[PDB]
């Protein structure tokens, strides 16, 4: 029922994107995906719409003392610039 | 003593938050107060029990002092 729930609220038309790429033209792939693509989705279960929240970055460390190892690993990280920022690039 | 050699230890792991995002005094006189009190309650059984019996000791070497250097004889 959860796996349905999913499928339901996530599998959904607008937010999707099919792309080719290779030897081949753009009628082709618009006409075939015209009639395979035409009725997937298009409504949501009583818009109970999946919508996107900003979080935080919090910035700790959480340290795995495991010393049976042979080698050790660190990762460290600070805050993402985002994506549409040059600062990105 | 180097730093690195201590000890083994697996099977541990050790969160901990900045110091920034956490604030300076979490529950200062909502915890801190009781804490203080626990810890009193923990000591003063087996700490008290020497310092008055040094007091009356005390008191009552200052008596012996004050009531045997003033005699008051029958004269």
């Amino acid at each position: 029922a959860d796996l349905t729930e999913y499928l339901s609220r996530h599998y959904k038309a607008p937010r999707m994107v099919l792309a080719a790429a290779g030897g081949l033209e753009h009628r082709q792939l618009l006409d075939l995906a015209q009639k395979h693509f035409s009725g997937l989705s298009g409504t949501y279960d009583e818009d109970a719409v999946p919508t996107l929240t900003p979080c935080r970055f919090t910035g700790s460390e959480i340290r795995h003392r495991e010393d049976g190892l042979p080698l050790a690993h660190v990762a460290i990280a600070v805050e993402g610039p985002g994506w549409a920022n040059p600062d990105n690039v | 003593r180097q730093f690195g050699h201590l000890t083994r230890v697996r099977h541990v792991i050790t969160y901990s938050l900045s110091p920034f995002e956490q604030r300076a005094f979490p529950h200062y006189f909502s915890k801190g107060i009781p804490n203080v009190l626990r810890r009193t309650r923990a000591c003063i059984l087996r700490v008290a029990p020497p310092f008055v019996v040094f007091y009356l000791v005390y008191t009552w070497g200052t008596q012996e002092f004050e009531k045997s250097k003033r005699k008051n004889p029958a004269a």
